[PDB]
């Protein structure tokens, strides 16, 4: 009764060996999620999910403890959206679709950001994708780290 | 991105067209991923250096990383007296000639990447055409339900090329083994003994000896025989799918077929354009029997 | 992070709390003989960004031997 | 119009717009990716030629029971395996 | 006058025609962005006699040179290469455990030189006895022992 | 280590005494800073002594058999890709890395490292609840060595690129089976499903194949009446959907793809193929058959195929099995006949082909068997080789069609020239001759080899390029080898013409040039170092004599790897070519006569020197400072090497044919033994 | 690209041998071709020439040079069709089968144009369909039929005898304008000679093989005295199995 | 959509100028943007 | 803000129409720099499968697009020349960026010169904005179809011909002139005329059109292979709109087919 599974192109068995583990082990900063995400023909949420699982499998394999901040780092936008949603509608959990705003944007709504992105420039590639480019104001840093009482 | 993905789809499609082999989506994407990461590496190293564009005389100087980023601008006090508009245009044109030099560099780099990529495709591509069963017919020969009809004209103009020695197989592997046989033959000779003490010799041993790489040093530590993936003799993704679920089989073979068709259409478009440029073809269909009469 | 002469060299980026102002340092010794990290006094005014939560740039400003 | 809820889908697109600067935007000079066929290639061989063609690369009698790769599917076969075919036939 | 049309072909300087060169795509994207980039670079620097040549021809305030060169060690295919065999390809192959493969190949070799010439005469026989075909290798038993 | 970072550690050379007594020459270059050697070149930071002791203690184990302790296990175990268990590659793992890693792993859990493990349970942790921040991941390599230390990549040339993309544009040409899939290849569907086997899917096709091509003693016939739906596809709304998904699978698997004769997909919107079975009828009235096929089946008549084969081969002619095989594959399963079968049929059927060819007008297609061109594909000859109207026909369909015709019942020996050898060998090696001939063709196509031959032999005759061209074409076939006299004065003429105006012959024929950037003390190597011609350079592998496109890439890589690093061996070294002796008036190579052919060796010389010095050009050549090294070298073999190299790069095919005859005289008698033995085999088998 | 390349031209690989002059002359020929194609699209009538099942870019093997066959196909036959179209429009015969034109114009002097053109159209068609390029060996069943009639105590004597009677019939038609058919009367075989502008369907026979005895057929190759050689070659190139399946369909 | 051949030519419109698609001056080589697949599995979903 | 450029948006399609019937559709520097905004903001929009640029003409004008407005350019060039004149007049009146020995004269000379250079800066801006506009059309990320209805002067020629989808109606026309107004042609069409293709098909045509100001029409632009597309259908723009209203998905398979089918059924001349 369990015999078939959707999406046969990527099997869980084959993702047990994590990809390019002999590289991003040795300098995990030079390896943002993008470089690896070009490997999978799936959508965004799925491939980031998979990358998280890779990191964890790798860690358990090498007998060291995994970065638990990693899921928060890859999903950072989703993290902050959930934090601010939780503060807005007063609840604890993860925001689901029914509770999204009903605003209807115009067709060309993204233009300003589009020309801002298209014309961006970066000194090195680390600046291009650092994990923290999501954050500008202090409110951003206060929402991103509220979890670790250390930070 | 584009130039690569076109060639990779060429490979996948051709792989299924000529033999019944499917390439795993996993594999197809991981090729491209390797190209991408190559480019990324070249970027990493490209940002450590700077390119200097210069406008009028030397009195407008612009220092910019080849990626087009701007680091410094030096200017003569002469410039300061112009106009805001002309100052802007001047600096902008210096920046442009900087981006030009940088882009020249990068384009050499990219040519290099393309070469490495091709070299990595070669065991697959030459995997499919180097078999005793592989063949092609000319594109202008009619195809009918039994088989393919003979092109009539210029019985001199059709030459069938053959990639394989028809007598006993000599594979690329035998050639590499021949190369290291000659390496050792040269080294172990007296004249080679004296050569191995030269600077040329030690350059050769530093680049191309892997065997002497100390434990933990980057790079391959043995010399590798060239990969052999003979296409009709190696089952790849179709057998796993056929065992597991028929539906994914039909879908993946469908994808390969579609890609092959698409590639072929592209080749027809390029052919058509090259035919029009040289004036043998008109700009609208003038011959409709070549289409409607089937 | 790189090695020479027996010790570590690390690049880092110093920043105010609101990340308005910043300074890069290329090769810094990682030395665990310092209980607390030391900077040149001049940077104190360079790194002071008086935000809303910290009306004066810093939360703690005192004098130590 | 675009619903507020569905905009996240545009993100990866918008992302590699931002990230396309530098080498990732670069295409190989001279190469379009569209390679037209020019010549005609056929490597096919008469059966007696391919009987021992792959003996050195692989074992002898490489094409043995292969129906697609041989015009005579039964050649090179030892008697037993020849008998098997009829055995399942009757 | 012909010399005047000869003059037209010369590239644009700012000394003659007082206009900067056009180069179009950079002007298209970055024209409105320039103030930003400039102030990111900490403004311009007004120096003195940048492109101004001295008495004997030497540059006054020596000009800035580009360090840029095409890096030659950077192939990624040898950076991440096959996990056990050292090959530089991108091709994913599931190999067999070394030492499985060795044993396997050994017993095959034995079995086949057992079938094809059973009497060790040395020539290939396509009509083998029923005892040599369905017969088990004694090497297996000997290995158990 | 190839690298910028790969320099060694500080090493001792002794006091002033031992240093002056060590070094002979010392040349200095400007001061630049000291880079610390990387971690893997550093002996104290890299010591593996513990692990090497572990290897050695386990070393006697490595010398015994591998034996499964499950007896009756044969199949190998699969090791999958990317599993941590199986990774052998250490990129940066030094003793340093292995120790940092060891320690981190130990403080993760200690109970992994105990021989008898105690209970392992998680306790609190001293850094905080977030301590993982200060702990996690694997030890990190220093980023300087990550970035900079990597080997120097071996430069890929444009030659190997053009080869690869040639192979890339070879595979993009169409295969004849894909647009309209033959009903023969669409019977092959098998699913692992429990509903697929009960209904024999391709049963009517498979039945047809069996009945037509197989003897009734051995055939299995599927009956549709007993099959689930009556061996059919059920009417639409009846079958609960079994039938519909049946149809879906079939229509999806049987669909064609790629481009058809009208240049479009089979599924294209407005334009269609096979309208009203217009192609079906086009096969009906044409049919697939050779003219040669029916001429043969006419002359042979009734009598036994095998009998005919024992006849058409006398004992020493050819293996009967070979032409039996090729005949079977040609008659049914219609194929192009192998040049073996074509030679046999040529000397068998000559009067029927003569009679078929005797009336034809001038500009109309004749019927001819001549294999002078390497390849067998009968799209290559214009279809005029056999009587075929088709480029290709898939075997199964051909066999069905011709079986729908009721004809068959289903229910001096010593001295040889090169031409003599190829026509004799044409019977006993199909493939070898096929190769020689394909190669000959490709060499005839090069403009480059032609231009070399021409411009080399022009000065000797000095005359008509008509005679030189003729001699070129005759040289191609082995019908001409140059006389050694002519050879020597051609070489001389070359040195002259290349010296007097250097521009043409240093931009076309290549000499290696001296690098004054490199200076050491030797008498040969100094004349190699400044302002001289070091070596005579052979043609690049793209413009050279023929090599197949399997190996062309590796051939290229090897040529470059060897030229760059100054390796003299393999394809770079030129084989010594033979010529016709001075006293001998013979035009060609012969299998038996070895004294007609003369080699110019280092030790035994052909008078190249005495012919050089006594030549009228000796002083104008002595003028060139660059040639002075190739004239006089420590190795007196400079002249011999220049000579042999010259005639290899100019006239490659002398060595080609020389090796052909070499091989012939080597392997011929084994082949005659095989032939006679097999033929007599079928002979006594036949009469018995 | 097939649609865009004109009717005659062959689409091939550039060898870069073209000087700019002839390279321009070609484009001009293509422009002209486009113009004449636009006018032939409107000159198109009801009937048209048959598509050939076999490539004639080179000659028909053992029979015709390229120029011979293309002087039949693209010269005489297409004229016949232009005539046929001119005279079947504006008449009661508009838009009917080739048959119902042949059969309803039979034996009348007034419609002789329509009938002649029609029957020539059919003859040429059937002639093209009667030629298989490398020839074929006559099938067993047809040989059995023919033998029962023509054969006198010899093996497939019927084949030599039929290809003799065809020769004789051809030589015995003096005018050199017409056709020779091997046909089935419905009760027996025979070889009939039709004059120009006459057809086997008009006489209600069933045609098996066609041979073109017009002098315009063999003139460029075999000259004026070469008819015997011509026929002899025709049998090297003829199509028997067609004749057979027509015979068997006629019988049932 | 895919079955009807129509519109597949449009992936390849850069071929319309031969000396350009070699030169790569324009960054748009593809239907929706920079290349034919930038994001295949993401973009299209923005339609309700 | 100037009501110079106007637009019509369907669900999946976008119409940008240039409205300047008075000066014969000759774009100013401001209006061009504006068009390069509306074009790429229409083209980089999320839902646009096709962005159609055409000329909005109430029947006053038969031009699709003019060149630079030569009246404006001529005007301010003349002004600049006049200011150089006065400045030279007073420079040689006192002689009987200019540094002098008198403060009043330095004052007014420098004021004059500065204003002159500002004028010239406006001309230069005009040229740069037109050229960059052409580039914008050339590099448009999503498909931009330029319907050419009526005549084009030089930079207008550029604007219509370099869109990857450039359609010609019967009324379409190209005038590359301006050696007749005493200037060298602009708009990049020079490139098209110099392609080795044009030298093959029509040797000499390049000199004919560049020297002699001479009009090329739809047939000539088709034979030269400057564009693939031509149509005779009334009010094509409406039909494009309503066709892309009935379309459904955004996946590039769908888009490719919808656009392609549109092209084949109308703009390619099959029938
Ligand atoms: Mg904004």
């Amino acid at each position: 009764r369990l015999r078939y599974e959707i999406n046969e192109d990527y099997k869980v068995r084959d993702e047990l060996g994590p990809e390019l583990f002999a590289l991003w082990s040795k300098a995990p900063e030079r390896w943002p999620p993008e470089r690896l995400s070009k490997m999978y023909g799936l959508d965004f949420t799925l491939v980031r999910k998979i990358l998280v699982w890779h990191h964890f499998k790798a860690c358990y394999d090498a007998c060291v403890e995994p970065d638990w901040s990693l899921p928060k780092r890859l999903f950072a936008l989703e993290w902050i959206r959930d934090v601010r949603a939780r503060k807005h509608g007063l609840f604890y959990g993860k925001m689901r679709f029914a509770e999204q705003k009903i605003t209807f944007y115009s067709d060309r709504f993204l233009f300003r950001d589009l020309v801002n992105r298209r014309e961006a420039s970066y000194a090195n590639v680390w600046e291009m994708d650092d994990p923290y480019r999501f954050l500008q104001t202090e409110q951003d840093y206060e929402d991103y780290w509220g979890d670790n009482y250390d930070v | 991105m584009e130039v690569y993905r076109r060639i990779t789809e060429r490979v996948r499609g051709a792989l299924w067209a000529h033999h019944g082999r499917l390439m795993s989506e996993r594999q197809f994407h991981r090729i491209l991923a390797f190209v991408y990461n190559n480019k990324y590496e070249y970027q990493i190293r490209f940002d450590r250096m700077e390119v200097v564009g210069r406008e009028w005389g030397g009195r407008v100087e612009v220092v910019t990383t080849p990626a087009g980023f701007l680091k410094r601008v030096r200017v003569n006090p002469c410039v300061e007296d112009l106009t805001l508009y002309q100052q802007q245009q001047l600096i902008l044109s210096a920046y442009a000639n900087a981006c030009a030099d940088g882009r020249k560099l990068m384009e050499q780099a990219e040519m290099n990447i393309y070469k490495q990529f091709l070299k990595d495709l070669k065991p697959i591509v030459m995997g499919i055409r180097d078999n005793p069963e592989f063949y092609t017919v000319s594109e202008n020969s009619i195809e009918t339900i039994g088989g393919v009809l003979q092109t009539g004209d210029s019985n001199n103009l059709c030459h069938t090329h053959r990639t394989i020695p028809a007598a006993k197989a000599r594979q690329p592997a035998d050639e590499v083994r021949a190369r290291q046989e000659w390496e050792q033959k040269w080294i172990n000779s007296p004249r080679g003994q004296s050569w191995a003490l030269t600077l040329r010799g030690k350059t050769y041993f530093a680049l191309h000896g892997p065997q002497y790489r100390p434990r933990g040093a980057p790079g391959a530590k043995k010399e590798t025989l060239p990969l052999d993936i003979p296409a009709p003799y190696t089952a790849m993704d179709e057998k796993r799918l056929l065992k597991k679920n028929w539906m994914a089989y039909l879908d993946n073979k469908h994808v390969a077929e579609v890609m092959w068709t698409r590639v072929k259409i592209a080749d027809r478009e390029k052919r058509q354009r090259l035919l029009q440029e040289t004036g043998r073809a008109w700009h609208r269909p003038i011959n409709e029997e070549a289409i409607n009469r089937w | 992070f790189r090695m020479s002469g027996g010790d570590m060299f690390v690049e880092y980026k110093v920043l105010s709390r609101d990340h308005r102002r910043s300074i890069r340092v290329e090769d810094a010794i990682v030395d665990p003989t310092f209980k607390r990290t030391v900077l040149p006094l001049g940077w104190l005014e360079l790194l002071r960004s008086p935000s809303l939560r910290l009306p004066t740039g810093y939360f703690v400003e005192e004098t130590v031997h | 119009k675009v619903p507020h809820s569905l905009i996240y889908n545009i993100y990866p697109y918008l992302e590699e717009i931002r990230r396309r600067k530098g080498m990732m935007a670069m295409h190989p000079p001279g190469k379009d990716g569209l390679l037209m066929p020019d010549r005609v290639v056929d490597n096919r061989l008469p059966d007696h030629l391919k009987r021992g063609y792959y003996d050195d690369v692989y074992w002898k009698d490489f094409f043995a029971g292969s129906d697609e790769h041989l015009n005579e599917p039964r050649m090179g076969l030892r008697g037993d395996e020849m008998r098997r075919r009829l055995e399942e036939a009757q | 006058d012909d010399s005047d049309i000869l003059r037209l072909r010369a590239p644009l300087t700012y000394d003659m025609d007082s206009t900067a060169a056009l180069h179009v795509p950079t002007h298209c994207g970055k024209a409105s962005r320039l103030a930003g980039m400039l102030q990111d670079a900490g403004g311009v620097q007004v120096l003195d006699g940048l492109g101004e040549v001295d008495d004997k021809g030497e540059p006054k305030v020596p000009p800035l040179q580009s360090n840029a060169s095409v890096p030659t060690n950077v192939s990624f295919y040898e950076m991440a290469r096959h996990p056990w065999e050292d090959r530089a390809s991108s091709w994913r192959r599931d190999g067999f455990t070394e030492g499985s493969l060795e044993y396997f190949e050994s017993q095959y070799r034995s079995a086949e030189r057992a079938v094809y010439d059973e009497e060790g005469r040395g020539v290939r026989n396509y009509w083998p006895s029923r005892d040599a075909v369905e017969g088990i290798a004694q090497e297996e038993e000997n290995d158990a022992q | 280590g190839g690298s910028v970072l790969d320099r060694s550690v500080a090493v001792p050379i002794g006091d002033s005494t031992q240093v002056r007594e060590l070094f002979v020459e010392t040349k200095v270059l400007g001061v630049e800073p000291l880079q610390s050697p990387p971690s893997w070149r550093t002996p104290f930071r890299n010591d593996f002594a513990e692990e090497r002791l572990k290897e050695l203690q386990r070393a006697p184990f490595k010398r015994e058999k591998y034996v499964s302790l499950i007896q009756g296990k044969y199949t190998p175990k699969v090791k999958k890709f990317g599993y941590t268990q199986h990774t052998t590659v250490d990129d940066f793992e030094t003793k340093e890395y292995k120790d940092r890693l060891l320690s981190k792993q130990f403080f993760q859990n200690p109970q992994a490292f105990e021989v008898v493990p105690d209970r392992h349970e998680r306790s609190v942790q001293f850094g905080g609840k977030w301590e993982y921040q200060r702990t996690h991941g694997l030890p990190t390599v220093d980023r300087n060595e990550l970035e900079n230390g990597w080997s120097e990549v071996e430069p890929i040339s444009d030659g190997e690129m053009k080869v690869i993309e040639q192979a890339l544009r070879d595979i993009s040409g169409p295969r004849p089976g894909n647009f309209v899939k033959p009903p023969s290849k669409t019977k092959s569907l098998q699913l692992s499903e429990s509903w697929w086997e009960p209904l024999g899917y391709g049963w009517e096709q498979h039945n047809e194949e069996q009945k037509a091509l197989c003897d009734v003693t051995e055939q299995r016939l599927i009956d549709g009446s007993n099959l689930p739906f009556g061996g059919k596809l059920p009417p639409f709304g009846t079958s609960y959907g079994m039938g519909e998904r049946m149809r879906a699978i079939i229509e999806d698997y049987s669909k064609g793809f790629g481009l058809g004769p009208h240049g479009h997909s089979p599924t294209h919107d407005t334009i269609h193929y096979n309208t009203l079975n217009a192609e079906g009828e086009r096969v009906r009235d044409l049919g697939y058959t050779d003219a040669l096929g029916r001429l043969f089946s006419e002359k042979l008549g009734d009598r036994d195929v095998h009998q005919w084969a024992v006849e058409s081969c006398a004992d020493g002619e050819a293996d009967v099995r070979q032409l039996l095989l090729s005949l079977h594959e040609w008659r049914e399963r219609g194929r192009p006949p192998s040049l073996l079968l074509a030679n046999v049929l040529s000397k068998y059927l000559e009067e029927e082909i003569a009679a078929f060819n005797k009336g034809i007008p001038e500009n109309a297609p004749k019927l001819q068997l001549e294999t002078s061109d390497g390849t067998l594909a009968h799209s290559g000859s214009g279809g005029s080789r056999s009587g075929t109207m088709w480029a290709d026909v898939d075997p199964t369909t051909f066999a069905l069609h011709q079986a729908s015709q009721s004809t068959r019942s289903t229910r001096q020996n010593e001295d040889k020239m090169v031409v003599h050898v190829l026509e004799e060998l044409s019977l006993r090696n199909d493939g070898l001759v096929m190769d020689i001939q394909y190669a000959i063709r490709e060499n005839k196509k090069n403009r480059r080899l032609r231009w070399e031959f021409v411009t080399t032999l022009l000065p000797v005759f000095g005359g008509n390029e008509a005679k030189v061209e003729q001699l070129y074409s005759d040289y191609c076939d082995g019908k001409y080898v140059p006389n050694i006299t002519v050879a020597v004065e051609a070489f001389i003429a070359f040195l002259h013409n290349a010296t007097q105006h250097p521009e043409t012959y240093s931009a076309s024929d290549y000499f290696d040039i001296d690098d004054g950037k490199s200076s050491t003390a030797s008498g040969t190597g100094d004349q190699p170092s400044a302002g001289q011609y070091t070596t005579l350079k052979l043609l690049d592998p793209l413009e050279g004599p023929f090599v197949f496109d399997n190996v062309k890439v590796e051939y290229i890589q090897t040529v470059e790897r060897f030229r760059r690093h100054g390796i003299r061996a393999g394809p770079v070294m030129a084989p010594a070519t033979g010529f016709i002796a001075a006293n001998c008036k013979s035009l060609n190579y012969f299998t038996r006569r070895q004294e007609e052919v003369v080699y110019v060796t280092n030790d035994s010389d052909q008078g190249l020197r005495r012919s050089l010095e006594n030549s009228a050009y000796h002083k104008t050549i002595a003028a060139n400072p660059a040639l002075q090294y190739l004239l006089k070298a420590r190795r007196g073999a400079a002249l011999v090497e220049t000579f042999n190299r010259f005639f290899y790069r100019t006239m490659p095919m002398l060595n080609f044919y020389q090796n052909v005859l070499k091989h012939y005289s080597e392997t011929i008698q084994p082949l005659r033994q095989a032939a006679k033995s097999s033929t007599r085999g079928l002979a006594r088998a036949l009469e018995s | 690209y097939h649609a865009y390349v004109p009717k005659g031209a062959s689409v091939q690989m550039g060898e870069t041998f073209m000087p700019s002059n002839i390279a321009t002359a070609v484009f001009r020929e293509t422009e002209a071709a486009a113009a004449r194609a636009d006018k032939t699209k409107e000159e198109t009538g009801f009937f048209s020439q048959p598509r050939l099942n076999y490539p004639v870019s080179s000659g028909i093997p053992a029979l015709f040079s390229k120029d011979q066959f293309d002087m039949q196909y693209s010269l005489f036959h297409r004229d016949v069709v232009e005539t046929l179209n001119r005279h079947t429009l504006g008449t009661p015969l508009e838009g009917h089968n080739l048959e119902t034109v042949i059969r309803k114009t039979s034996f009348d002097a007034t419609q002789a144009v329509a009938h002649t053109a029609a029957s020539e159209h059919f003859n040429y068609c059937f002639f093209y369909k009667s030629l298989r390029p490398w020839g074929t060996a006559p099938p067993p069943r047809l040989r059995e039929a023919l033998q029962l009639q023509y054969g006198t105590n010899g093996s497939a004597d019927a084949m030599d005898e039929v290809r003799r009677i065809v020769w004789v019939t051809a030589a015995s038609h003096q005018e050199r304008c017409g056709w020779v058919y091997l046909v089935w009367s419905g009760v027996h075989f025979d070889v009939v000679e039709f004059p120009h502008g006459s057809c086997p369907i008009a006489s209600d026979l069933i045609p098996l093989l066609a041979l073109n005895v017009h002098e315009s057929a063999y003139i460029l190759d075999y000259g004026t005295s070469g008819l015997k050689q011509y026929v002899e070659n025709y049998f090297k190139a003829c199509n028997w199995p067609l004749a057979e399946r027509y015979y068997l369909m006629a019988i049932g | 959509f895919v079955d009807l051949e129509t519109g597949t030519s449009l992936y390849f419109r850069d071929t319309r100028d031969s000396a350009e698609a070699i030169a790569h001056a324009a960054d748009s080589k593809g239907i929706k943007g920079m290349d034919n697949a930038i994001d295949l599995y993401n973009e299209y979903r923005i339609v309700p | 803000a100037n009501r110079t450029i106007t637009g019509n948006d369907g669900r999946f399609s976008k119409t940008i129409m240039i409205n300047e019937p008075q000066c014969n559709q000759a774009l100013s520097a401001k209006t061009a720099s504006e068009l390069s905004k509306e074009i790429d903001k229409a083209t980089n929009a999320v839902y646009s499968k096709l962005s159609v640029l055409e000329a909005a003409q109430s029947g006053l004008t038969d031009y699709f697009c003019g060149g630079l407005n030569f009246e404006i350019v001529g005007f301010e060039l003349h002004m600049a020349a006049m200011l150089r004149e006065r400045a030279a007049a007073i420079l040689e009146r006192s002689g009987a960026c200019a540094m002098l020995l008198e403060k009043a004269d330095e004052r007014e000379v420098n004021k004059l010169l500065r204003d002159a250079s500002r004028y010239e800066d406006r001309v230069d801006d005009a040229l740069r904005q037109h050229a960059s506009l052409i580039w914008r059309v050339y590099t448009a990320p999503r498909p931009l179809m330029t319907l050419t209805n009526g005549k084009c002067r030089g930079t207008g020629c550029g604007l219509s011909l370099f869109a990857k989808y450039c359609a010609l109606k019967d009324s379409s026309e190209f005038i590359f002139d301006g050696p007749n107004v005493g200037i060298t042609p602009y708009g990049g069409m020079t490139r098209l005329l110099a392609r080795p293709e044009t030298s093959l098909k029509y040797p000499g045509l390049a000199e004919f059109v560049v020297l002699t100001g001479a009009s090329l029409f739809a047939g000539d632009a088709l034979r030269l292979g400057w564009t693939d597309l031509f149509t005779t259908i009334p009010d094509m723009t409406y039909h494009i709109k309503e066709w892309f209203d009935t379309t459904e998905h955004m996946h590039n398979d769908a888009v490719a087919w919808q656009l392609g089918h549109l092209l084949e059924t109308c703009f390619k001349m099959k029938e």
